[PDB]
DNA sequence: ATCGAGAATCCCGGTGCCGAGGCCGCTCAATTGGTCGTAGACAGCTCTAGCACCGCTTAAACGCACGTACGCGCTGTCCCCCGCGTTTTAACCGCCAAGGGGATTACTCCCTAGTCTCCAGGCTCGAGCTCAATTGGTCGTAGACAGCTCTAGCACCGCTTAAACGCACGTACGCGCTGTCCCCCGCGTTTTAACCGCCAAGGGGATTACTCCCTAGTCTCCAGGCACGTGTCAGATATATACATCCGAT
DNA sequence: ATCGGATGTATATATCTGACACGTGCCTGGAGACTAGGGAGTAATCCCCTTGGCGGTTAAAACGCGGGGGACAGCGCGTACGTGCGTTTAAGCGGTGCTAGAGCTGTCTACGACCAATTGAGCTCGAGCCTGGAGACTAGGGAGTAATCCCCTTGGCGGTTAAAACGCGGGGGACAGCGCGTACGTGCGTTTAAGCGGTGCTAGAGCTGTCTACGACCAATTGAGCGGCCTCGGCACCGGGATTCTCGAT
């Protein structure tokens, strides 16, 4: 058995919009954080809830750029997302 | 070891809107966030309009114009009806 | 109390107190705090209504932070007054583009 | 090091999927990759910063939450 | 200022009063309202442009500027 | 009074903004943003001349009223 | 021996009636009081000269004061100077 | 009666005219000439004092001394700027230190 | 006990700017100013106020050029003066 | 007499002026500088005490020296 | 309106120059262009003074020297 | 093609300016300057025409010694280029600020 | 007349005469004038001497303003004197320093 | 229309000190503005002088003095030197 | 476009349970509260600029047809890139010890906000005196008019040097890093400058007899400030060597 | 570093123009005598007082000695900033020519500083009280520092499901071709907008003043949430239903 290209995809678009769990995994999560706090200042702790907070952020961030790049992928006739679809939707942000 | 928050007031207005629900910890977060937060928003435009007026006091007036200027129509209507009430029901 | 005088479950005196504490202005009117407070509770009231009948429509007794998100987003006037905020735990509201499909 | 490859491509994937993406060009991942760290960047920036003015050596959640305010990215929960 | 002073005075006054009557204006307060529509429009029109750029067209449409308008909140 | 935006204006404002063709349906697209846009300033501009007790909007209810959108 | 003394306490009376000075301070009041004076005096004295005029009168001072004093000092004493002498000329 | 009562003013009106006629500033000297100098010279005075007065008593002082008048003086952007080239004896100077040389 | 380098300092700057009395000391001060009179007119005699009135100015200049001096130095980021930092305050001064 | 003016003197005027950290040779420097302001001041003093054809500087004599060097000084008139 | 910024880049530069500065950052130049205008102000407004005090309406030379005399930056050559 | 390194031009520029005398601002836009700051004091003044270039080699030998200061300022911080807080020092020990 | 009496080229008459009309003093002795005009007779001599040096130096005949500057800028007790006075189209003096150069 | 000014005056100085040179109208203006102004500051200095001194008579003492003050050094010397022998052979 | 198997995924009903959800209470700790009264602060008070509204003008700008080519939409192909099957691993992560950092525990040290004792430092009627009110005719300075010229301003029209604007880079400064040296800090000693105290007189501040020297008013003369015609050194302009200095090369 | 070469600057240059300083002469106002007078300034002539002098005490300020950390100063490595470059345009400058306030000078008249006594009270000093503040002083707080404690980390040890990877093959992207259609320049009728005028007039703006608003302050109090106890219900799990895409066919 085979399901066609697309079929999964879907599918995993129900599953993953049913949902509200995070989606990258936590502890390499927690280790970009630390690396990236610690060349500002070295020797840093972090609160878990601060780590958690900022997995929050970054995660409901990507989904709604991704709505976004979604959206100029569609315009643009395609149903596949490019990074010219991100670099648009970022520049009409504002964010670029 | 004391620190105050909205909860018990968040529980109370729950149980007042739905009798047999309740709420979780992060959800009651999630509401205290949302108090503390449009507290902010009315207090500091409250403030900015009393001083554009040259007045040192926020009056009821400041927080109602505050809330017009914040929240969406029917919400903004809503919200004034009860602020007015209640300052009204106070002054008895 | 001045949240029993004034018919309110929010406290008068507390916000007043912040309000106070806040340095938003030199001096602070009596009816201030308790129109803020009543403002405060009633959307409240607002949210905890539409979160409430979302928990109930997932047949939950226990209002989560899914159902503030589905309870907001769903709603235009609250979406739009939270705009620019982010629920935790909220996820998105399942949508998918017509395009997308078979 | 170099953690931020930690962010894998099946985990951008399902960050896709819950923003409603079917079709996914391979060029995306590396790109997502440089967005977040941006983003991350100056959001821990902004933190650190509040966390060296309270001349602490512990970022709080709260430092979090304002460095997300500040930069118009309100989050609830966890004050 | 690239639209005419006297027809946006007019709808000035016209969407103004469906909020509160008897309202009257300073020039200032119009000539404020105007550099600040023209300055969106202007923008608005840039990124509606980049958008008819990324479908490969030259022509800028309706749904460009949903597009825009989408993607920027509003 | 929306019509008195004409379309050359629109034309005008789009080749500021670096347009250089335009469907026929852009110019009432434009003007119900407009409108919008517009609606949203002065709702909130008019608000500030209220709390000042005036029946005059000044330069400065507009600043507001744009600086906190 | 000339001083400004009796003078800068009866102001002094005026502005802080329960408030004295050091000998000190004083002998400051008055090096600040002579000082001014030789600036105003000055001035008024270039003023009449560049304008072929030999008389000092209160229009040279109030430009003096004008050309010597910063801001509202300036406003302040100008408003002080015109009150006085309407005041005396009736 | 004398001029400075006439005039309104606790400054002498008579003097300020002797040292103006005998300054060598001028072959003459019109009436109101001493009279707005001398009034000139009392609102500075009656500024200066003000606020040394204040100085004093916030240092719980009863006499103003040099240090007040110095405090009043350099805390004071116009006055300051009036006497930017003068030196206060034993008026000291203003609590600054710059910020880098903090801990 | 041994305060760390800075705080001292940090405590006599805050003592010294707090008051007024001069920081040289009276009969040295004195000698020098006889001396250095001496190579002008001969037979000088001084009233004690005119000495004082020599110290409160010459106090009133170092001080001041000090704090120039400070500021250059902390130009250069630097929190130590030295020679060239009086140099270029004096230079910019015009003197 | 010069040496009179001690290395602790000079570092009290420098503490008055701000100063935190001081270096050696700013000592001797400071000493030159001093020189050189009082010569100045009063070189001229003397000359208004001449003028008077008297033998005694005065106050007012050290007064109209730093005047007329742009340095006026309150308090001893 | 706006003639402060006749005072060009390049002739900052020249003054500068003159003034024997060999490198200049990118913000010298509105600082300059701050500063020379406080400069003139102060000397226009009180060689104007001078102007009305003689009620005239021509401002002369004279005016100016005077100004600049008073405000310690003696000119020669314009008497 | 030929390209002088950086500094070169510059240095040669100082020694020409150094040379001469003549004003480096242009003429009538100082003009403009002069009428625009004087017209917001008093309206409608005339200007001798000797006023205006009194002013010019006033404004122009002000700025000149200025730049010098400042230059002195940047050398201090053991760099060759001039920015605003050297300018900003040589007019706070000039009394100026 | 009196500046011949005094061996003098600058003129003493109306010196006494501007002394007079300068409001400096209720009376003028004699001798005051004199010394006033010998006085600035000599400083301007000073002046146009140096200044003479630099044109001949720059092989002009005529003394211009550069030439002026030159001579009280190069001449320590001048440019003391005239501190605080602006030589109109008189320029500066070649001066570069050391650190700037290759 | 008649102004005085010091020029023939500076210009016979000229003469004196360098024969063969001459002088332009701008570096003319710079010398009388010279003259001028070191007349105005010692006759100020020497109104301040007599003023000082009780004494209602400038006279070649207070011009002096006056030089002394405002003049450095050896300039000073030199036109003490000046002024006094103008001032005895005019005496004599 | 339309069943049908079926095996797959997902859903649906039931089970047991375990930690989150609910509930009090302890007390302390987070609330009001009566009276104060000065207070901003809001309500009555005028004048106005400027504001509303009008009463023309034509002309920049506004609308209406023409072709028309630029711009976009619609299909077929290619491939190749990504989506969905098996297979292997390695960091995730549960998850169970250990240690340095940091905060906050107390846990210690010199500085700090007030507490009284004893003045030296200002307040007070009495006794002078000299510097300041009170006029009268005075020039006489200047204020107000008034004509007349000058020149500051506007303003049109060239053109051309200069001012602006990318761009390739190439230093040049801003930060990190380390050795170090050299200046803060204190402490043990010593001067030696206060502190107090006494005397001599040198000089200085005031006093007067007088005097000469500097003002006042006059006469005339001329030196000299203003035009005016003139060589001449200054500037312009091609023209000319001699540096002056940046890519190759020791 | 040094030497060439190679252009590119700078610099005397000799020639011609030129305008501008200058020497001539020309009236006028300001200087120089010039006398007479009166008052600014001397030169004795004193009291006396302020300032050098000293002289002994001593107590703290200064000095020297030694010790450390931390500021300075290389030293380097990066990136990005300002520069040197050419190109384009835009506005300054010169020209030319009209102007219309306004300087400017002179005119006439009149306020009005002044000198001159003249009275006189404000000032000023004295001798004899009467206090804030200075110092000597305490009671508490400062922070500087560890100190142990707890937390967060680090690690270690699994096992393991997902991740990495591949295999494969199918389907969108996009492109080109062509249809194809609509703004748009364009040209001309149009029409009302902005300018230009204008008058009467409404609330905004500045203003005056009493009052009611609210910090405010322990005096009084009552509920809340950390802690803890207890309880179920949804969540993980196990097995049947549904449905369900995908091959099996048109």
């Amino acid at each position: 058995h085979r399901y066609r290209p697309g079929t999964v995809a879907l599918r995993e678009i129900r599953r993953y919009q049913k949902s509200t769990e995070l989606l990258i995994r936590k502890l390499p999560f927690q280790r970009l954080v630390r690396e990236i706090a610690q060349d500002f200042k070295t020797d840093l702790r972090f609160q878990s809830s601060a780590v958690m907070a900022l997995q929050e952020a970054c995660e409901a961030y990507l989904v709604g750029l991704f709505e976004d790049t979604n959206l100029c992928a569609i315009h643009a006739k395609r149903v596949t997302i490019m990074p010219k679809d991100i670099q648009l939707a970022r520049r009409i942000r504002g964010e670029r | 070891s004391r620190k105050e928050s909205y909860s018990i007031y968040v529980y109370k207005v729950l149980k007042q809107v739905h009798p047999d629900t309740g709420i979780s910890s992060k959800a009651m977060g999630i509401m205290n966030s949302f108090v503390n937060d449009i507290f902010e928003r009315i207090a500091g435009e409250a403030s900015r309009l009393a001083h554009y007026n040259k007045r040192s006091t926020i009056t009821s007036r400041e927080i109602q114009t505050a809330v017009r200027l914040l929240l969406p129509g029917e919400l903004a209507k809503h919200a004034v009806s009860e602020g007015t009430k209640a300052v009204t029901k106070y002054t008895s | 109390t001045r949240s029993s005088r004034a018919g309110l479950q929010f406290p008068v005196g507390r916000v007043h107190r912040l309000l106070r504490k806040g340095n938003y202005s030199e001096r602070v009117g009596a009816g201030a705090p308790v129109y803020l407070a009543a403002v405060l509770e009633y959307l409240t009231a607002e949210i905890l209504e539409l979160a409430g009948n979302a928990a109930r429509d997932n047949k939950k007794t226990r209002i989560i932070p899914r159902h503030l998100q589905l309870a907001i987003r769903n709603d235009e006037e609250l979406n739009k007054l939270l705009g620019r905020v982010t629920i935790a735990q909220g996820g998105v509201l399942p949508n998918i583009q017509a395009v997308l499909l078979p | 090091r170099d953690n931020i490859q930690g962010i894998t491509k099946p985990a951008i994937r399902r960050l896709a999927r819950r923003g409603g993406v079917k079709r996914i060009s391979g060029l995306i991942y590396e790109e997502t990759r440089g967005v977040l760290k941006v983003f991350l960047e100056n959001v821990i920036r902004d933190a650190v910063t509040y966390t060296e003015h309270a001349k602490r050596k512990t970022v709080t959640a709260m430092d979090v939450v304002y460095a997300l305010k500040r930069q118009g990215r309100t989050l609830y929960g966890f004050g | 200022l690239l639209i005419r002073k006297l027809p946006f005075q007019r709808l000035v006054r016209e969407i103004a009063q469906d909020f509160k009557t008897d309202l009257r204006f300073q020039s200032s307060a119009v000539m404020a309202l105007q550099e600040a529509c023209e300055a969106y429009l202007v923008g608005l029109f840039e990124d509606t442009n980049l958008c008819a750029i990324h479908a490969k067209r030259v022509t800028i449409m309706p749904k460009d500027i949903q597009l825009a308008r989408r993607i920027r909140g509003e």
